[PDB]
């Protein structure tokens, strides 16, 4: 029940700031020219991009290449993951390695500081499914939740 | 009657048609691939595409067949098959008041010998199969578009062809002419997905593969 | 087989010039070979036994007069059916259409047992009927 | 009831009225915006709620074959009146 | 300045052609990261991938280097010139 | 842009373009052609008219159903213009008349009516107004047509500062009263050029070029306030132009020098007619003015449209005038009239 | 399997021969269309269009395909000869009323959401 | 405020938490003048001069393969390895745990609904948070029809 979210408060036409700083509708050409000029003038580490949460993968690589060509390696993300040590270098450091389907095989699960019921409802459903038949034992390290 | 709604079934006609199917199969084993009689007493002979001229001629000239009227000649396009085009001949014998079906197969770029020599009625029919589907019939007196407009690009009855086509017509005053433009419908054809997800007929249940 | 000086035409079959499809609608489109998923509203699988080929959805605007779903994509409501994946991809390559075939998902065979509803040691024992 | 939008366009029962800054209103000048004054939303409101003396009641819309398919409404909740889903007529138990 | 912006090692999991690369990433990697604890050395692996090395330089420049059938010492050597060839 | 003016579709008939426009005087020459282009891209046209609705029938089949809307309007009635331009992005002014009717002089249809159109369009809130004048527009030209056009241009510029002003030189087309005029001059004996027509230089522009220029100027975001001049690619000597016109028509050519005052008398005699005045004093004058070259003014090529030479699109105009004898001769049979270099 | 029936020609060279003679017929014809059909395009302006139509499907290499378009072009020539096509039918080859379409990515992005 | 395209209005690659990279297909076109995100970035790069190489969706997918070959193996879990190396690199910082308890940001149904932009802009999730927050009196309606 979130498809209605894609019917309200949408951005349809490009907006630019006018002489009062008020957002006004403009053609794609004007806004793209403004952004292109600002990218051309300011270069180096003064250029940055904070990728969102619902973005795709194609746009991420496009933005990464665009900001790399202006020598900007300040591509950040809203979420914070510990970059100390291996960080993103090793994939298994930031992956649910044994897959969602593997939950139905494990015998002991230790969830640390998580509420999978809301953070990942299908993952919690899989944990419950394994809990029913396989008699898997759960242990929580975070705050008590339902 | 015990079956006031079920259509009556005739078995004598079934036996006669099966006997004639075996007769035709024995007469021309070179081309007759498979013969079958439907439940509603219609006999179909599936032949190799090379047997178009011979088999028809036999069915037209044999004393025991005497099929001297090409009722209908058509094609059915099944994209999932290798040779998608499936040419169908419907013949009627006025002496034995019986209808027969001779069905052959052919892909997009394989020619079929024109049956105009045997059935002179086929001359127009063949053109239609050429125009609607694209099956080229060699040794034809004149192959041309028969239904589509002049300069049409494509074969409309092919499954891989939109029912609205690609080009619509209009009158342009700038050129004072009936010009052709890319198709653009005011209301798109609403494609209805009406198909029950529950198996209808247990008899025609394809075995799993 | 066919004794008419039967010629080797090894190079792959292509009727892109024999279909009448315009320039635009033959490479910028992307067909999709897939087995349709069962409608989760229902519980019948008779619609998940034939492969289907379809074309990417394009612009669908509103008619200014009445508000219809006007479109300019002829290959929008055209969906082909195929008995097997290989035949569907053969059709896609034959007509020169870019594809991306998805494998056929199959429901994994479960293990049902009425007795488990009334188990004595396990947690599958139901609390209601 | 049909009422007038600030531009001057009458709103239909579906709440449809072209915006002031909408060019489509050009179609209505020298013509009229065809609307139906008899609003079904209002017309069904003043129909009296029948005091049915049974737990459930069958409604066919009146006229048998002339009406809608016959449906049975359960009049058990005292806080609401059972309303037929086809014609909108209400029913109520006699004070339970 | 081409200050060795990023390294991307794309090795296959199972094929023997990437075997040497595996040995490298098995042993000669922890000390590599200890040497320069700023380099985004990427070890994004995939099935059926010829072992390759991408060296993204500054201003968006890349030079792919094949690592097919290389040894652990071979991969080590073919990488040391890359991170030592920049000032 | 409004929620319904966002461009949609692929430029076909049933595509939302966002060029909701009013074309005053659409029932005639370019007024038709412009609408066609406006109809082709899918723009809602609010074509006003004063003539019989039957004469607007050819206006009907160039727009998708619901796009083209016809309204009654009167030149001397501000309320009518306000009704027609109330909901429109652009207002194109194509009102004109080669003669002076009893109830409408040149000033009325080139100053008064454009003044009302521009003032009402500015009051309503339209964003573009494309006004059309003549290239040879001068406040001191003997013909009242060009003088009235000049004062009308000044007034329109004053009322609508950002109004695009387009000054076509001479439109030739299937119904042009410029090539058909010379072709029809065969009935009255020979063709009576003033001073043999060896001093007038004319630069004719194709009708399709002008209409496409109007459309591009509407689409161009920089045409506001500018004053374009739409001219053909070549400059023809008037005698050579008539030579080409009669060669493509294959009618006999009988040039005849004629004193200016006698031709003025002929123009008055033709003006007497209570119907379509075949020739007027203004008409015989204008065919004798040269096309004033204005290099400073921006041209069609700036809008992105290449002028089509008269030779390629002369067979369309004059194929009707040919008798049965040369009715099928090709376009390359007659060699292009020599042109004085620009 | 790899070897299948031929349509008319038994090699690419014979298919090119048929293409050559079809182009012969079209090139000889063109001015007759210009005059008879009362066309307004120049003679060369039709001959180059014949050339462009031939060059469009110049990438095909399956012989049977080449014979197929040889027959189709022969049919179009047949229609053009005995005034079976009309002025509008012939003029469709020169897409006149169609607005020019853009080729660069930037204009397509500016104009709509299409490939 | 260059308007982008949504997940229902684009064919794009998303990777779940297990590493599997799936792709969403276009169902509706972007509203108004909005366009695809990658197309917007590529057009901006062209305008600014530093034009990106990829000009089609397949080209962008090829570039994605160039950066990471496991972003194109659709519906294929590419198992990662080398946990020992990551652990060895991890045992160098010696960062000290704090005393604040590990409290998840969402601990009730009320926090589940309105999380992202689409959910926040939606109205049914507003009715849901209303239903869960105050009580049962906010969900009365004529459901007889
Ligand atoms: N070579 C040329 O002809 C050139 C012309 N122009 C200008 O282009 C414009 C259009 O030219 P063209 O289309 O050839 O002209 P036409 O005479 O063919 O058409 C003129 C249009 O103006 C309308 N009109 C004229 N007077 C009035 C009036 N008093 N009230 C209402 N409507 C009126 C006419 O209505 P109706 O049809 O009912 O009479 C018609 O729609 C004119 O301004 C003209 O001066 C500019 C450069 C060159
Ligand atoms: C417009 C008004 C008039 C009405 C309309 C006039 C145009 C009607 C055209 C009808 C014919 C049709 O379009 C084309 C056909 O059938 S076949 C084209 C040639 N295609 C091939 O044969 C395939 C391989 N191609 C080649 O081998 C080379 O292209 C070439 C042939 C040049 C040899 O080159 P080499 O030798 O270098
Ligand atoms: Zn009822």
């Amino acid at each position: 029940f979130a498809y209605d979210g894609l019917k309200r408060q949408r951005l349809t036409q490009p907006m630019i700031r006018n002489e009062k700083g008020l957002l006004t509708y403009t053609t794609w050409e004007d806004a793209l020219s403004r952004v292109a000029g600002m990218l051309q003038s300011f270069q180096g580490n003064d250029v940055a991009a904070i990728a969102g949460g619902l973005v795709d993968a194609e746009a991420l690589v496009a933005l990464k290449d665009l900001l790399n060509r202006v020598d900007s390696d300040s591509l950040c993300t809203e979420e914070v993951f510990p970059t100390a040590g291996a960080g993103t270098d090793l994939r298994s450091n930031y992956l649910l390695n044994t897959t969602i389907a593997g939950v139905e095989e494990a015998d002991v699960i230790l969830l640390v500081g998580t509420n999978p019921r809301f953070e990942a409802p299908l993952f919690n459903a899989r944990i419950r499914k394994s809990w029913l038949h396989n008699d898997l034992k759960v242990a929580l390290i975070g705050s008590p939740v339902d | 009657d015990t079956r006031p709604t079920i259509r009556p079934r005739n078995d004598v006609v079934h036996k006669q048609l099966s006997a004639f199917g075996q007769y035709v199969a024995e007469i021309l084993p070179k081309y007759v691939q498979q013969v079958q009689v439907s439940c509603f007493n219609e006999l179909e002979i599936f032949i190799h595409p090379d047997g178009v001229i011979p088999v028809l001629t036999f069915l037209r000239d044999h004393t025991n067949a005497q099929f001297k009227s090409l009722a209908d000649l058509t094609a059915v396009d099944v994209p999932t098959r290798q040779n998608r085009f499936e040419i169908v001949y419907n013949l009627l014998s006025l002496r034995f008041n019986s209808q027969i079906r001779v069905k052959t197969y052919t892909d997009e770029l394989t020619p079929i010998e024109s049956s105009v020599t045997v059935y002179k009625a086929a001359n127009w029919y063949e053109r239609e199969i050429w125009d609607m589907f694209g099956v080229f019939f060699a040794n034809h007196p004149d192959l041309r578009r028969i239904l589509t407009g002049y300069g049409f690009e494509g074969h409309p009855f092919r499954k891989d062809f939109p029912l609205s086509g690609y080009v619509e017509l209009r009158y342009d005053d700038e050129v004072k002419r009936v010009v052709a433009e890319p198709v653009e419908l005011a209301q798109e054809f609403r494609k209805f997905d009406l198909n029950s997800p529950w198996e209808a007929f247990p008899a025609y249940r394809q075995p799993p593969e | 087989t066919q004794d008419t000086q039967l010629i080797a035409v090894d190079e792959k079959l292509d009727i892109t010039t024999l279909t009448g499809v315009p320039e635009e609608h033959i490479k910028t489109r992307k067909v999709r070979i897939f087995v349709p998923a069962r409608n989760n509203m229902q519980s019948g699988v008779n619609n998940t036994k034939k492969w289907k080929m379809e074309f990417d959805t394009r612009e669908r605007w509103e008619n200014p007069l009445m508000g219809w779903s006007s479109t300019a994509d002829p290959l929008s409501n055209l969906v082909l059916t195929f008995s097997t994946k290989e035949d569907a991809v053969a059709f896609a390559e034959k007509n020169g259409w870019s594809f991306d075939v998805e494998e056929r998902k199959v429901p994994k065979p479960k293990s049902k047992s009425y007795g488990a509803n009334f188990s004595w040691n396990k947690r599958t024992r139901v609390s209601t009927k | 009831g049909v009422r007038t939008s600030p531009t001057g366009e009458k709103v239909t029962h579906t709440g449809q009225a072209y915006d002031d800054g909408d060019y489509r209103r050009v179609r209505f000048s020298d013509r009229q915006k065809e609307v139906n004054e008899n609003f079904a939303i209002d017309l069904i409101a003043e129909q009296p709620v029948s005091e049915v003396g049974s737990r459930v009641i069958s409604c066919d819309g009146g006229g048998g074959a002339l009406g809608h398919p016959r449906v049975y409404i359960n009049l058990d909740k005292e806080t609401k009146t059972g309303t037929c889903g086809y014609c909108g007529l209400q029913f109520r138990q006699p004070h339970h | 300045k081409l200050g060795l912006r990023e390294i991307r090692i794309h090795l296959c999991q199972r094929s023997p052609g990437s075997q040497g690369v595996r040995d490298f990433i098995e042993k000669r990697y922890v000390e590599l990261k200890k040497a320069n604890p700023d380099l985004p050395i990427l070890i994004r692996e995939c099935s059926d991938v010829q072992p390759k090395l991408w060296a993204r330089y500054a201003f968006g420049q890349e030079k792919n280097v094949s690592l097919n059938n290389f040894s652990a010492d071979q991969v080590t050597r073919t990488l040391e010139n890359v991170l030592s060839g920049k000032a | 842009l409004h929620h319904a003016l966002i461009p949609h579709g692929k430029g076909g008939r049933s595509s939302v373009s966002g060029i909701v426009a009013t074309v005053f005087g659409a029932t005639g020459f370019l007024g038709r052609y412009v609408v066609n282009h406006l109809g082709r891209m899918g723009s809602q046209v609010i074509v006003p008219y004063r003539c019989e609705p039957y004469d607007t029938m050819h206006l009907r089949p160039m727009g998708d159903l619901g796009q083209i809307i016809f309204m009654e309007w009167n030149g001397k009635d501000k309320d009518s213009i306000r009704k027609v331009v109330e909901h429109s992005n652009v207002v194109i002014n194509l009102v004109g008349r080669e003669w002076e009717t009893k109830n409408f002089d040149f000033e009325d249809v080139f100053v008064k009516i454009p003044h009302a159109i521009a003032q009402v369009s500015k009051e309503a809130g339209v964003e573009k107004l494309i006004h059309i004048s003549h290239l040879n527009a001068d406040i001191k030209s003997p013909s009242r047509y060009l003088r009235s056009k000049a004062v009308g241009e000044k007034e329109v510029r004053a009322a609508f500062p950002e109004a695009t002003i387009i000054k076509p030189s001479d439109i030739f087309g299937r119904e042009d009263r410029f090539l058909n005029y010379f072709a029809s001059m065969r009935w009255f004996g020979g063709v009576p050029l003033i001073s043999l027509g060896k001093e007038t230089v004319k630069q004719p522009v194709y009708i399709v070029d002008v209409s496409k220029g109007i459309i591009n100027a509407i689409k161009d975001p920089d045409a506001k306030g500018k004053t374009f001049a739409f001219v053909g690619p070549n400059r023809y000597l008037l005698f050579d132009l008539v030579q080409y016109i009669f060669a493509v028509a294959y009618r006999p050519f009988l040039p005849y020098p004629l004193p200016h005052f006698a031709y003025r008398w002929v123009g008055r005699l033709f003006e007497v007619s209570p119907f379509e005045p075949w020739t007027t004093r203004d008409k015989v004058e204008r065919v004798h003015m040269s096309d004033m070259t204005l290099p400073h003014l921006p041209g069609l090529e700036d809008l992105g449209i290449q002028a089509t030479p008269l030779e390629l699109k002369a067979i369309e105009v004059l194929r009707r005038h040919r008798t049965y004898r040369w009715l099928t001769s090709e376009m390359e049979d007659v060699k292009p009239a020599k042109t004085v270099n620009i | 399997g790899t070897s299948v029936k031929p349509i008319f020609s038994r090699d690419m060279n014979e298919a090119k021969r048929r293409v050559r003679e079809l182009y012969r017929a079209w090139y000889r014809e063109v001015p007759n269309t210009v005059h008879l059909f009362q066309l307004d395009i120049s003679v060369k302006q039709g001959r180059d269009k014949v050339r462009e139509m031939f060059m469009k499907n110049a990438h095909v290499t399956d012989p049977r395909v080449v014979d197929l378009l040889v027959i189709k072009g022969k049919m179009e020539l047949e229609e053009t000869i005995n005034v079976w096509k009309q002025r509008t039918h012939i003029m469709r080859f020169f897409h006149e009323t169609e607005a020019p379409r853009p080729t660069d990515f930037l204009s397509k992005f500016y104009v709509g959401h299409d490939p | 405020i260059l308007p982008g395209a949504a997940y229902t209005e684009k064919s794009a690659t998303y990777v779940n938490t297990e590493g599997r990279a799936q792709q969403t297909k276009v169902a509706v076109t972007p509203p108004g003048l909005a366009r695809e995100d990658w197309k917007i970035i590529r057009a901006l790069s062209e305008i600014a001069g530093m034009t990106l190489p990829y000009d089609t969706l397949d080209q962008v997918r090829s570039r994605l393969e160039e950066v990471s070959p496991n972003l194109v193996r659709y519906d294929d879990v590419e198992g990662a390895n080398y946990f020992q190396q990551a652990n060895e690199l991890s045992k160098l910082v010696n960062q000290q745990l704090l005393a604040d308890p590990l409290v998840p940001p969402q601990l009730t149904i009320k926090d589940f609904y309105m999380t992202d932009s689409i959910s926040r802009a939606s109205q049914t999730m507003a009715k849901c948070v209303k239903a869960v927050t105050e009580g049962i009196q906010a969900v009365e309606e004529p459901s007889i029809c």
